[PDB]
């Protein structure tokens, strides 16, 4: 029974350098072929690189040719992958692949993997827009309330209403990716229209990476 | 330029035998070994077929493979089609010092049949437009199946840029909900006649019209 | 219908000790004054038994879905009759047959069906305002059942619904078993005045019912009854009472027991055989009284731990180097034939490299090649352009496949192909390589032809000169440095392996584990699977021998092949478990004696003696042991060992 552990990702960088490691146990590292395989989230499988059991011969794909490097050692039973000059396409999940005899037998070994994403947006102030639909007819999805969160990075956002006092009927739509790779989402709650002026509605938005907590009252137009 | 061609949605069938074909174009796939890889969605992949005729230990004997050199295609056959088959499959080859992988063949399908989609509009308010912003959001929910298209109609010409749509999400109503966002400018907002956001489904089209007059 | 509970503060389960509990009648026969031993599933004495609480005074309500092993032991010290019944099943989702055994206030029924169970079945008891009696109305055990096979109604046991907080007055035990699909229930009501730490009394459990059901049981749950008086609001969320109750759950395991019977055939005492050496001595002698003397109960044998393998050294590398690293390659119509034999096969460098383009192995699978030993290995070699490489495989037809080189349809070999364009062609191209374009007929497999005659195509002979309707079957190949990839030269080497009646000469590499000595291990040195220690000997061997025997004709000396050490073979250990007993009405402890096993603990000449203290003084001895040393019970007082006095 062979353990494979990968921990090399978890941070975003455009055109920088990253170091990924796969740890293997339960077998002899210096007698079988090794490889690295990645896949895009929501897309198919593709091959990245392979290396001989002694590290003498290494090969990559033509897309990553010129850059990239792979090295190994048998004393501590580990595989080393180093990357440089990354691009936006490199959002992928990388598995360290282990061989049996050569490149014809099969991959047949996929370590669990590590999620690797790359982005250029570090941290920006979120925008809060508690929309107030003062004039709206009945027989709709939302009677009268609105809250919008736009231009924030990265996920997630703690969205609360009335400091968490109300929790029934709260529906929070998932974030959408815009043309610039920016997140935006809205949350709606169903409340009677007769309490527009008789009840104070406050949308609470908290961002942990941005350390911003903004509470905004809802006032009808 | 070695590559492998295989479909993306096949074997949507209960309890009988169905074959999946993967073929190449640049060279003969029968020269080298081709293997089939089988992956949990959201977990680590595995392998169902290796050496092109055998299977790893513990793999049930339902899966089988064959090679047809006349059509230059590789066939993977599943017999049982039990409840443990929710996967996407790949065919992998070896041309010369490089590995090539297949596109992927998704296999997942092993009270009211129709739900009316509730569709809502939220035009930007005075607070939005005073900050040089205009966010129009098109919300759709309670539809089945979750295969819908969201489009925006202007006064005399459909738009192409500035519209973003997210994949539907599973809510607590045995249905799905989707959202669309549009970024616009106040100049064209007041220079038009009536805004429309239309959504299409299986034999259904719901259209909604609003006016800039408030 | 059912409702869900709310989270609250509970109590962790504790563990208690059983005291001669869990004994029932193993058969339906009568035995009088008989000490009979049977193999059946009972509860071991002084074993760890899982304990649960049910007392309110807080709010303890813990009924997990415990697994059902082979036989369970359920003992309840019920006083106020809070316990109601039990349920069984495997998944409890209306997919498999499941049991429902409830002792209701009016009658006892046994219904086995596919009842839809909730996460916590229970029975609800209310206190009426006008009526001063406790009655049960919430019958929330399941939702519905579809179809089933077996149903039974027992005797109408009278049930008390009033719960109190006083001490317990009755003890009830239940044993549930499932052998060959037959359900077994054993129970007996035994009054007692105790609350905790069940007494050491003995009470055999008589059979009650033998319901034939024939299903699978792997999970079970317990049903409890709560009360809703005027103090509680009456909602099953945070305010309720359950009186005072307690129940014990134990698991049965198979053991051998010696059962004592009296003149009226009731079980009085039970003795185990795998619990105490004194109990083993009692149950081996088939008597409850043991006198003084030596006794043999069982034996003792050590087991091997590891399994080492040391195959002989391999250094006969096959000539695979120059056949692949060959400067000159023959033509296709004159392909070379080289026989490789009498060497250790090494395909490790063959598949670990990647300069080759084709690694297809027909007939045999290349994943196991080092474990296969063949008699003859052949290797051909020829050069062919990149287009006619798929024609090498059997079944296909073409110019090369039928006029120059044909392979049989039952090929069990391998084909190796790689590209070499710069080496096989200079700037001007190579023209020294010949191939056949015409032939009289097809070519049999593994047949080559050397003749360069004039091929005849028409009916009129051309009288052996160049002309029309007859040409040269042998033609030259043109090569270019800047041609296509498919027109580049490729070197193809075909390996063929065959089996004959001769002994195998080509074998794959073997592995060798590290040598562990002075331990009871298992080894296989090419001629025997011997288990034992490997000591260092002082006797040399002549330089032609690998084995070695003794006077008694036993292989006890084998030379290690890779460093040439002479190692002896000795069995690990074996013997018997002898015991000395002071006798009856004198003592209760015994001491274990080994016949020849070498190790409170005293190293005697007659083996290993434990549990007896050696003393230097000598008295007259009564219990013989051997080698001039006896044992006796002498002053508290314990068993001593000493040299006997003449
Ligand atoms: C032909 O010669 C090459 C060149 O040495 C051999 O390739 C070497 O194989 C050995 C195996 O022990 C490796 O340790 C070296 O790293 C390899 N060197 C190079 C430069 O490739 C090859 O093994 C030879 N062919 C055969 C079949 O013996
Ligand atoms: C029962 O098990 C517990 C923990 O598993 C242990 O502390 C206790 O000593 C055991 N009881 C006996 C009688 O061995
Ligand atoms: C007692 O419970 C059993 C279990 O199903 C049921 O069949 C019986 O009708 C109940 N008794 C009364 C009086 O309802
Ligand atoms: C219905 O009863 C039959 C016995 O007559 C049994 O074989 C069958 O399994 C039952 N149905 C289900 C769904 O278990
Ligand atoms: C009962 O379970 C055992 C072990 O799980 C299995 O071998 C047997 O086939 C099962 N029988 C039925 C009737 O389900
Ligand atoms: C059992 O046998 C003993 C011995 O004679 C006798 O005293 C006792 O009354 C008997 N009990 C029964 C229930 O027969
Ligand atoms: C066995 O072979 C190894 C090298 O493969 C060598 O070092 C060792 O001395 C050999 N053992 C002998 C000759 O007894
Ligand atoms: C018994 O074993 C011990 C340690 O293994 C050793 O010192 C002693 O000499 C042995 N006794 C005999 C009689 O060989
Ligand atoms: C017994 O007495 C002798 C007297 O010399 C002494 O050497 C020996 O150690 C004693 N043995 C014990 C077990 O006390």
């Amino acid at each position: 029974e062979v353990q494979l552990v990968e921990s090399g990702g978890g941070l975003v960088q455009p055109g920088g350098s990253l170091r990924l490691s796969c740890a293997a146990s339960g077998f002899t590292f210096s007698s079988y072929w090794m490889s690295w395989v990645r896949q895009a989230p929501g897309k198919g499988l593709e091959w990245v690189a392979n290396i001989k059991q002694d590290g003498s011969e290494k090969y990559y794909v033509d897309s990553v040719k010129g850059r990239f490097t792979i090295s190994r050692d048998n004393a501590k039973n580990s595989l080393y992958l180093q990357m440089n000059s990354l691009r936006a396409e490199d959002t992928a999940v990388y598995y360290c692949a282990r061989g049996q005899l050569g490149p014809w037998v099969g991959v047949d070994y996929w370590g669990q993997g590590t999620l690797v994403t790359v982005s250029s947006a570090s941290t920006k102030g979120p925008s809060v827009f508690p929309l107030a639909p003062s004039s709206k007819s009945t027989s709709g999805g939302t009677a009268a309330l609105g809250c919008l969160v736009k231009d924030y990075f990265p996920e997630p956002v703690t969205v609360s209403w009335n400091s968490g006092a109300l929790t029934s009927g709260v529906h929070t739509f998932p974030a959408v990716l815009q043309s610039s790779g920016l997140y935006s989402l809205s949350s709606v709650v169903t409340v009677p229209s007769s309490s527009l002026g008789t009840q104070t509605y406050i949308c609470n938005v908290n961002h942990k990476p941005s350390n911003t907590k903004v509470d905004k009252k809802v006032e009808p137009k | 330029n070695f590559m492998l061609t295989q479909p993306h949605s096949v074997s949507e069938s209960p309890g009988k035998t169905v074959t999946i074909s993967c073929t190449g174009s640049s060279g003969s796939i029968a020269s080298n070994y081709v293997q089939w890889y089988q992956q949990r969605p959201g977990s680590a992949p595995t392998t169902v077929i290796y050496e092109d005729n055998q299977r790893p230990s513990g793999v049930p004997d339902r899966f089988s493979g064959s090679i047809d050199s006349s059509s230059n295609s590789a066939s993977l056959t599943i017999s049982g089609l039990k409840t443990e088959d929710e996967a996407d499959y790949y065919c992998q080859s070896y041309d010369s010092s490089n590995w090539v992988f297949g596109g992927g063949t998704q296999l997942t399908v092993l009270g009211q049949p129709k739900a009316a989609p509730s569709v809502t509009l939220f035009p930007p308010s005075s607070e939005e437009l005073q900050a040089n912003k205009a966010t129009l959001v098109c919300l759709i929910s309670d539809f089945y199946p979750g295969a819908v298209t969201v489009a925006w109609k202007a006064d005399s010409s459909p738009v192409k840029a500035g519209v973003e749509t997210t994949t539907p999400s599973k809510q607590s109503n045995n249905k799905y909900a989707a959202s669309s966002y549009l970024s616009l400018t106040p100049e064209q907002w007041k220079s038009h006649r009536s805004y429309s956001c239309q959504v299409t489904h299986e034999g259904s089209t719901v259209e909604k019209t609003v006016a800039p007059t408030e | 219908q059912c409702v869900n509970l709310t989270t609250r503060t509970q109590l962790p389960p504790a563990y208690t000790n059983s005291f001669t509990r869990g004994v029932y009648y193993p058969d339906k026969v009568f035995r009088s004054s008989v000490l009979h031993s049977t193999q059946d599933l009972f509860l071991p004495f002084f074993s760890n038994v899982t304990w649960f609480h049910a007392i309110h005074v807080t709010k303890r309500f813990d009924n997990p879905v415990l697994p059902f092993n082979d036989g369970v032991y359920f003992a309840s010290t019920e006083k106020s009759n809070i316990i109601r019944g039990w349920i069984f099943g495997t998944t409890l989702d209306s997919k498999t047959q499941s049991l429902l055994i409830v002792n209701n206030a009016t009658n006892v029924v046994i219904k086995v069906c596919e009842f839809q169970f909730c996460n916590d079945p229970f029975l609800g008891v209310y206190y009426h305002k006008n009526n001063k009696s406790w009655m049960e109305s919430e019958f929330r055990v399941y939702s519905s059942a579809n179809n089933c096979t077996f149903e039974y109604v027992s005797q109408p046991f009278l049930m008390d619904l009033e719960g109190k907080q006083g001490n317990f007055k009755n003890l009830r035990e239940f044993v549930f078993k499932n052998i060959d699909g037959y359900f077994k229930i054993y129970s007996k009501h035994t009054p007692i005045n105790l609350v905790r730490d069940l007494p050491q009394g003995f009470s055999a459990l008589e059979p009650l019912v033998d319901l034939p059901i024939g299903i699978n049981i792997t999970r079970f749950q317990t049903l409890l009854a709560l009360h809703r008086s005027y103090l509680t609001p009456g909602d099953s969320s945070s305010g309720w009472t359950a009186g005072a109750a307690a129940y014990y759950v134990g698991y049965l395991q198979p053991r051998t027991f010696l059962l004592k019977y009296n003149e009226n055939g009731t079980i009085t005492d039970a003795v185990d055989c795998a619990l105490d050496p004194l109990s083993e001595t009692k149950c081996t002698l088939k008597s409850f009284t043991v006198e003084k003397g030596i006794y043999q109960t069982s034996n003792f044998r050590v087991q091997p731990t590891e399994s080492i393998v040391r195959f002989p050294n391999i250094t006969n590398l096959c000539p695979f180097g120059e056949v692949f690293n060959a400067t000159r390659f023959a033509s296709v119509y004159a392909w070379n034939r080289k026989r490789i034999s009498n060497c250790v096969a090494d395909y490790s460098v063959l598949y670990n490299s990647a300069s080759f383009s084709t690694f297809k192995c027909y007939g045999v699978s290349p994943t196991k090649l080092n474990d296969l030993c063949f008699t003859n290995v052949y290797a051909d070699s020829f050069v062919i352009r990149g287009d006619e490489v798929r024609q090498i495989a059997p079944g296909q037809t073409g110019k090369i496949a039928d006029y120059n080189y044909k392979l049989p349809d039952d090929f069990t070999g391998c084909v190796i192909a790689w590209n070499s364009n710069n080496l096989d062609s200079k700037v001007g191209g190579n023209y020294n390589y010949l191939y056949r374009l015409f032939r009289k007929s097809n070519l049999k497999p593994f047949e080559r032809d050397i003749s360069t005659e004039i091929y005849q195509a028409g009916s009129t002979p051309c009288n052996g000169v160049e002309g029309f309707n007859c040409y040269f079957p042998l033609q030259s190949y043109g090569f270019q440095p800047t041609n296509g990839v498919g027109y580049q030269p490729y070197r193809v080497v075909v390996l063929s392996f065959e089996l004959l009646h001769a002994p195998a000469t080509v074998c794959g590499p073997k592995k060798s584990t590290n040598l562990v000595k002075n331990k009871c291990v298992n080894f296989n040195f090419n001629g025997l699977t011997g288990t034992g220690v490997l000591t260092e000997s002082n006797k040399k061997f002549l330089p032609f021998q690998q084995f070695g025997r003794d006077i008694a004709d036993t292989t006890d000396a084998v030379r290690d092949p890779q460093t040439l050490e002479i190692l002896d073979i000795t069995p690990c250990s074996f013997g018997g478990v002898s015991v000395i007993t002071p006798g009856t009405n004198t003592s209760n402890q015994v001491a274990v004696l080994y016949q020849d096993v070498n190790c409170n603990v005293f190293q005697t000449r007659a083996g290993c003696l434990i549990g007896a203290e050696h003393v230097n003084n000598s008295y007259e001895c009564d219990i013989p042991i051997g080698a001039g040393i006896c044992a006796s019970y002498q002053t508290s007082q314990s068993i001593i060992a000493y040299t006997m006095s003449l």
